[PDB]
Parts: C-alpha cells; structure tokens; sequence
C-alpha cells in the first residue's frame, strides 16, 4: 500500500523553504481540498507513472499562493507550482500540533532571493543577500540580510498567523 | 550588526513596586522577534516573554511586554521577593545568530548606608615571601556606587588595585566591597604612609584611614 | 470575461427557505467550482457550501448539513443554495465565488472570481 | 516536563581539546534544532552555534570559527561541542537550548575554565584588627587567601560558630593566573582580647586545609 499515512500523520513537518518530498476521499470540512488538472472522484480509475507528496507548512494567509498561476513570497521564492499542475492541494489547520503548546520553530520561509524559483525548484541555500551594491561576502549588514526568517507562531493570532501544514500530491 | 542595550544598569526597587525595564535597538525591528529572559544567580535563563508580549508557560501575569520598532519594554506590575534577579532581552528569530542584551539588574532597595572603612597591612609572614597585600575594607554601605582610591606617600596608585563586590545582603540590603593593592616587597618598603580614600553618598566628606609602615 | 450573477436574497421567519441562484458565464468548460460565503456582522468571509461542477460533488460545513442543499442546473449554468430551517444565526451577506479547479476552500482568496452579494435575513 | 542536562565542561590548558556533551529527554529530539550559549563570568550571553535540524546546516559565532565543532546523535539524544585549540577567552559557562524562537527549555550549564596553571593550595593570611582602627567600637578582622588555583574555596570562622558579620568576597584572578580573595568578619572591639577569632579555609582540589589564628597587632 502507498504510503499515506506516514505523510498526513507525520510528527512533524519540514520548513518551505526545505520542503520535504516522499517518491511513492472523504475528508472532513475543516480540509481545504484543491485539485487542478483532474478530478477526484476519478483518481481509483487512473494509474500513474510517479506520484510525490510534497509536505511544508506556512501560515493561514499564505495558503492561497500554493495554487497554479500565482504570485507571492512563498510562491516565488520557496515552493512554485507550474501552470500545467496536474494534482490536488492539501492542507489543514495545525495550531495544536505547531504553536505553543508544542513550540516548534520547524517552520521557515525565504525572504530574498535574486530570482524567482522555477517550478518544482529547492533552494536551500544560506548565502547573505546582496541588497545593494557592496559585496557581503558572508557579512550580515546594510543591504546584506540573511535570506531566512522565522515564524512567529503565538495562540491569540487569527487563522491568518496560524500554522497550516500542506501535503501537494503531484501526478505524474 | 544589530546591537541591543538595555536602560538603565541597575534598578533599584523596594518589593511591590513596579517596574519598568527598557531595550532600545540600533535599527526598526519586527515586534514578533523580541525575547526576555529571567536569570538568577548559578541559574540557567529562564525564558519570560517571547514576540516582544507573549508569556512563556509558566510565567506570571505580573510579567508584560510591549513596544514596536526600536522601543521595547518589560512591565513587571508588582515586584516580588522572588523576581529581584537579572533580566536580558534578545534579538533572535532574524538570523542564526542570538544577539543578546547587555543586563539590567533589580536589586533591593534602602537607606543610604555610610560605608565602614578598615585598611590592613600586609602580614609580616606574606612580606616572608616577597609580596605585599594592601587590603582595604567597605563595610555594609548603600548604594553601590562607591570609588576607591589608593595613596602610597601621597601620591596617586593606579594599575596595581583590583575590587570585589559582594552580594545584597538578604538581611539588611547592603554591599560590601575589598580593594587590594598589590605591590612587591621591594617598593613596599620604599615608603612610609599607606591610606586608601573612599567617596561614597553617606558620607559628608571623603574619609581617609592610613597606617604609617612600622607603627604599631 | 468570467461573470457570476447571484440573486435570491430577502427577509424571512425563522423557519423559512430561500434559494439563491449564482449564474456562471464566461467559463469555457465545466472545469472549475463553487463555494458560498457568508458574511454576519462583523465577521469573516466563511464557506458554507462548495461544489466541484466537474464531479458534481457537494460539501457543507457541520452547522448548515442537513439545512442547506446545494446543486446544480446544467441547462442554465447555475448554481443554487437551497437553504431550509433558516436560524437567525445564518443572516449574513452570502456570496457566491469560483475558481479554476475541482474542490473546495475555507480561504476566499483561493477564489479569483467572486458575484455581487446578496442579503440575507432572518428575524421576526 | 522536558528537561536538559549537561557534562563535560571542565579545566583545560590552552591549546587543548575538550568535547562538551548535552543529553535531552521529554521530547522528539530529532524534531528540534540546538544552541550552544556560553556566558563568561560576570559577563553577558553569548551565542556559540547552532545545529539546525531542517538541512543540517551548522552555523558558528566568528570567535570560535575553525576552532569548535557542533554536531549530534539523535539515536542516543545527544547534542556535542568539540572544543578545540582553546583559548583562555573561552572560558564560560556553556549553556544548552533549543533553538525554538526563542528558546523555551535551557540545560544545567557546565563550567569550561582555559588556564595555564597547576593545582596550587593557597596560603592564608591574617588581616589583623587594629588597635587604633576602631570605627565606632566595632572592629574588622578576616582572612586573605591568596594564590590557589582553581576554583572555588570556602571559609568558615571558628568551626561555623561565627557567621553574623562574616562577608566573603568573590575571588579575583591575579595577573600571576592564581584565584585570591579576602573574607571579613566584624566584631565588638571589647571583645578582640577576650574571644579568639580563626578563619577554616578548605581548598579541595588540592587536598589542604588551613586553620589562621587572626589575634591583634
């Protein structure tokens, strides 16, 4: 059986910017459930050559840029999805799971990059961002910051600040 | 880099007041990546206020946060026994790097306390080995700021003293403090009157205590 | 290009039924879906009802299951709320909203094309 | 509920290695990322480096660059520092945290002490009440104990029967790299010639234990 489980029941979840990705119906409302491409209810009548589950999370206003044909920080910098997306989107709200209770500063995001990412596109790296016009050479200082932030997940945020963990599963 | 300094260097606070502790930045900063530690003496931080207004778990609501953009402050609303200790805030959530802050300490407060003033002379069995120990002695004064000055013939040490500091007393909220003048046997023996001179709040003038090498 | 035209609303009992109509023009195939937020005083945008027009799937949140029905009719390219059992909890100003996918979504910005919305009102 | 402890901190000559050791329990360890902070005595705190758990990206305070080494066994719930070519500006207490903005459980702290010396007893010296030096019928008498190495030592006066009085300073390290400190004990002159006053100084890494009569000049 393809392994589902481990990816909707992880533990925890990797950062956007590093998002983690497994080579492998019904639900419930609190689901937002996006497909593009295809449908559902016709997915037990079609085989595949390869499907990836693409596992990251962000927070509650940004869970709109994981879609096909937009723009944003998450989007063009962290994880793009291409205008020919054949999959469905998957997320949900994880607030008990990656707030306070538990206290998991797991989750990053990219704030400058030189570029966009290009679909399906990974960039781990830790270089200090030229802003300017001065080299940095590994110097965090005027227009040279470090191309990684955190989130700041607290409890009395609205939804919008709340951590979201997102499994794409892609088609292929 | 950025640079935080925290106002003022030491508070000074009767329990049941209220306090207010400030970190000032030396650029805009995003009020979701400000902290506050707790520590105590031979204790790890304890960590009190995370984005710049929220409470740990465990924390008391006595303890609040606020600020934006350069200004950030902690409120302590009523000063217990327990919460005189050393407070850093932090820097953190931008980069790797946790730049911290320079300390704020909340200690008791009293009466101004005119220090006691004692000199010692050094043993004859420590001049055996060649060194001689100036020992002077601030007894039970109030507050701590306090300068001490050395005078070997009326003439002006510097270089060769080293202070210690001791504790707020629990029981009457005074400091104490040694200065010690190290010198070799050789120059102690080239003079004759030793005197260290302590300026401090409660007394109305400098007070002078000296020994005269060889009296008794 | 793309246009949804909604009417439907007035002011009921409670205990009445009103049915709003959100009509879809300018999409070339039946590859897209429908969701309904309501807006009550003071309060967000939320998904009552969505419907993937492809599969002919429904989905209502827990507090309108049984109350609200959503369908479609092919003929006129309109999708309707058939809202039952109306409480005065369900006043609000209820929009109908699309998107090119087959699904359903709690966040309105997950829409690009929205419809003009219409009131709803229960009271005696 | 989840709690650090940590070891290995200890004296080290300069130029030498020494491997700090960090055990958690309570929690995912490997779901966390980590923090060395070192703090010097009297001092503020100062981050070392971290070992994030995202990547496995291994960041370094530009002090310690090329000298320390950070890494980790998640298997065995582990987290090292591999202290190497010390300097005697490494001396602090280290401490372990995560590295969860801020962070929200630290460890017990070690105590790394870089120092070129040997262990060395000090020598105890009376500080004499003077005959004339009476400020306001109370004298002053106490001990300095000068030259050991290295921390700590303590100092009791007349087998712990006298401790009304009594301040102990904290130790200074002298130019020579040996500890020195004085301990006082204020008393009634009227009793400078009746009541003996002995200051028990202890220094248990070197094994010595010293009583001083302290009697007037």
């Amino acid at each position: 059986l393809c392994p589902f489980d481990e990816v909707f029941n992880a533990t925890r979840f990797a950062s956007v910017y590093a998002w983690n990705r497994k080579r492998i119906y019904n639900l419930a409302p609190f689901f937002t459930f996006k497909c593009y491409g295809v449908s559902p209810t016709k997915l037990n009548d079609l085989c595949f050559t390869n499907v990836y589950a693409d596992s990251f999370v962000i927070r509650g206003d940004e869970v709109r840029q994981i879609a096909p044909g937009q723009t944003g920080n998450i989007a063009d910098y962290n994880y793009k999805l291409p205008d020919d997306f054949t999959g469905c989107v998957i997320a949900w709200n994880s607030n008990k799971l990656d707030s306070k209770v538990s206290g998991n500063y797991n989750y990053l995001y990219r704030l400058f990059r030189k570029s966009n990412l290009k679909p399906f596109e990974r960039d781990i790296s830790t270089e200090i961002y030229q802003a300017g016009n001065k080299p940095c050479n590994g110097v965090a200082g005027f227009n040279c910051y470090f191309p990684l932030r955190s989130y700041s997940f607290r409890p009395t945020y609205g939804v919008g600040h709340q951590p979201y963990r997102v499994v794409v599963l892609s088609f292929e | 880099a950025i640079r935080m300094t925290q106002s003022p260097g030491t508070l000074s606070l009767s329990p049941g007041e209220r306090a207010t502790l400030s970190c000032r930045a030396s650029q805009s900063i995003s009020s979701s990546f400000l902290a506050w530690y707790q520590q105590k003496p031979g204790q790890a931080p304890r960590l009190l206020i995370y984005g710049a207004s929220s409470r740990a778990t465990g924390i008391p609501d006595r303890f609040s946060g606020s600020g934006s953009g350069t200004d950030f402050t902690l409120t302590i609303s009523r000063l217990e026994p327990e919460d005189f200790a050393v407070y850093y805030c932090q820097q953190y959530g931008t980069s790797p790097r946790l730049t911290f802050g320079g300390g704020t300490k909340v200690d008791i407060k009293r009466t101004v306390a005119a220090p006691s003033v004692f000199i010692f002379p050094p043993s004859d069995e420590q001049l055996k080995s060649g060194t001689a120990s100036v020992v002077c002695l601030l007894n039970n004064f109030y507050p701590r700021e306090a300068k001490v000055q050395w005078k070997v013939d009326n003439a002006l040490q510097s270089g060769n003293s080293q202070e210690s500091v001791t504790e707020q007393d629990s029981k009457d909220s005074t400091y104490s403090l040694s200065s010690t003048l190290t010198l070799s046997k050789a120059d102690y023996e080239k003079h004759k009157v030793y005197a260290c001179e302590v300026t401090h709040q409660g007394l109305s003038s400098p007070v002078t205590k000296s020994f005269n090498r060889g009296e008794c | 290009q793309v246009q949804l035209v909604e009417s439907g609303g007035g002011l009921v009992q409670p205990g009445g039924s009103l049915r709003l109509s959100c009509a879809a023009s300018g999409f070339t195939n039946d590859f897209y879906s429908i969701a309904w937020f309501r807006q009550a005083p003071g309060k967000e945008r939320e998904g009552v009802s969505w419907l993937s027009v492809s599969d002919n799937t429904p989905t209502y949140v827990d507090s309108v299951k049984d109350r609200f029905t959503i369908s479609r009719h092919n003929a006129n390219n309109t999708v309707y709320l058939q809202m039952n059992m109306l409480k005065p909890e369900d006043t609000a100003i209820y929009y109908c909203a699309a998107g090119r996918f087959a699904g359903r979504d709690t966040w309105p910005s997950s829409y690009d094309y929205w419809g003009q919305g219409t009131q709803v009102t229960v009271s005696s | 509920e989840v709690q650090l402890v940590e070891s290995g901190g200890g004296v080290v000559q300069p130029g030498r290695s020494l491997r700090l050791s960090c055990a958690a329990s309570g929690f995912t360890f490997s779901n966390y990322g980590m923090h060395w902070v070192r703090q010097a005595p009297g001092k503020g705190l100062e981050w070392v480096a971290v070992y994030w758990y995202d990547g496995g990206n291994k960041f370094y305070a530009d002090s310690v660059k090329g000298r320390f080494t950070i890494s980790r066994d998640n298997s065995k719930n582990t987290l090292y520092l591999q202290m190497n070519s010390l300097r005697v500006e490494d001396t602090a207490v280290y401490y372990c945290a995560r590295d969860t903005a801020p962070p929200d459980y630290w460890g017990q702290g070690t105590l790394v002490t870089v120092s070129s010396a040997s262990t060395k007893g000090p020598s105890v010296f009376p500080l004499a009440p003077s005959s004339k030096s009476t400020s306001g019928g109370t004298a002053a008498l106490g001990c300095l104990v000068k030259d050991y190495f290295p921390e700590p030592v303590t100092v009791s006066w007349n087998s712990g029967a006298l401790t009304s009085g009594v301040h102990t300073f904290p130790a200074v390290l002298q130019s020579s790299g040996l500890y020195s400190l004085s301990s006082v004990v204020t008393v009634p002159s009227s009793s400078l010639g009746t009541q003996t006053y002995i200051c028990n100084v202890n220094h248990k890494p070197s094994n010595t234990k010293v009583d001083k009569r302290v009697e007037p000049k």
